[PDB]
């Protein structure tokens, strides 16, 4: 009666633990991958992150400058 | 409107310098926007050649760019001489 009224079968806890383990293992893998990706982008600078600004090329004046040799 | 007239008459007495200075300053602020010659001044500033006019490379599709200074094409400064 106690088991019927208050508790649940072993399979429920078993499968819930499987799901929790899957979720947290995926999270750990994603954390390692994030660290590696951050290191690579900061070292190289070829990704969307760590893009430090440079001078805009639309600021340059392309017109004769009173002197042929600029 | 009477209070304004009384105030101006009171200020023209015993304070003519301030009245004159404020009038001159207000006129200096207002008048340039109404004068028709400010555009003429801007044009005269445009017409003054400080730099060499660099010729364009003729490609057969510039009927409006002259080939010689004597050619009729290009802007004229006859309005400046008439001024
Ligand atoms: C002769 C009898 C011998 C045995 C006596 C046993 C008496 C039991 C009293 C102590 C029980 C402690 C509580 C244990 C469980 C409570 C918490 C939780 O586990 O139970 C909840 C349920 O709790 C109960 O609904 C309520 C328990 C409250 C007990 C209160 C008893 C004392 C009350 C005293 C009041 C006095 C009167 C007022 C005087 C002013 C959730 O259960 P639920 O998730 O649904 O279960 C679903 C199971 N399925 C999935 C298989 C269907
Ligand atoms: C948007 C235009 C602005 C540019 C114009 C002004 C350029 C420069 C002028 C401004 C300089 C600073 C002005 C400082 C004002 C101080 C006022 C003040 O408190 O002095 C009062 C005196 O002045 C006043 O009472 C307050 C203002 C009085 C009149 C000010 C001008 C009012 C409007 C004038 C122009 C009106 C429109 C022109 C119409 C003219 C008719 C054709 C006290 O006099 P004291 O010298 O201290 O005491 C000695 C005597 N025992």
């Amino acid at each position: 009666w106690i088991a019927r009224t208050f508790y649940d079968g072993p399979e429920k806890n078993y499968e819930k633990t499987m799901a929790i383990l899957q979720i947290e293992a995926e999270k750990a893998e994603l954390r390692l991958k994030e660290l590696e990706v951050r290191r690579l982008m900061r070292a190289r600078g070829d990704g969307p992150w760590y893009q430090y600004p440079t001078i805009d090329k639309a600021l340059i004046d392309h017109s004769p400058k009173t002197t042929p040799d600029n | 409107a009477g209070r304004i007239a009384s105030f101006l008459k009171n200020a023209w007495a015993k304070e003519p310098v301030l009245v004159a200075s404020f009038a001159i300053g207000g006129l200096a602020i207002i008048l340039p926007s109404l004068s028709p010659y400010t555009n003429y001044a801007i044009r005269i500033n445009r017409a003054t050649p400080y730099n060499y006019p660099v010729p364009l490379r003729d490609d057969g599709n510039m009927p409006d760019v002259p080939s010689h200074p004597q050619d009729p094409q290009g802007p004229s400064l006859e309005w400046l001489k008439n001024l």
